[PDB]
């Protein structure tokens, strides 16, 4: 019931891509999190690195 | 002279005479082969570059 987790912090992690992700937090939030910003990197954006 | 001097050529293809009174009358017949060049010669369409893609 602490789980420190907000993370909306598309700046520290950017156009540098990453392919393979692995987040050890069971914290639903933080999860839909890197959901999101992994999605907007799939995104039809001409910029692309195809992250999971 | 004048082909060695631009690179173009005729073709001879008959000789005739003829007078009247003090005049003769001395009649070549050429014939000159050559390609006709589009001239339009404009600018292109566009420039291309930058597509798209959707490859749902």
């Amino acid at each position: 019931s602490v789980n420190p987790t907000p993370n909306d912090y598309a700046t520290v992690v950017n156009e540098c891509c990453f392919a393979v992700y692995v987040l050890s937090s069971d914290d639903t939030d933080w999860q839909e999190n890197l959901r999101d910003w992994i999605r907007s990197a799939w995104d039809c954006s001409k910029p692309q690195c195809f992250g999971h | 002279e004048f082909s060695g001097e631009h690179g173009i050529t005729f073709e001879f293809v008959s000789l005739d005479i003829s007078t009247e009174g003090d005049v003769v009358y001395i009649e070549f017949r050429f014939r000159q082969n050559y390609e006709w060049c589009e001239t339009v010669r404009e600018a292109d369409t566009t420039i291309e570059a930058g597509r798209f893609s959707i490859n749902l």
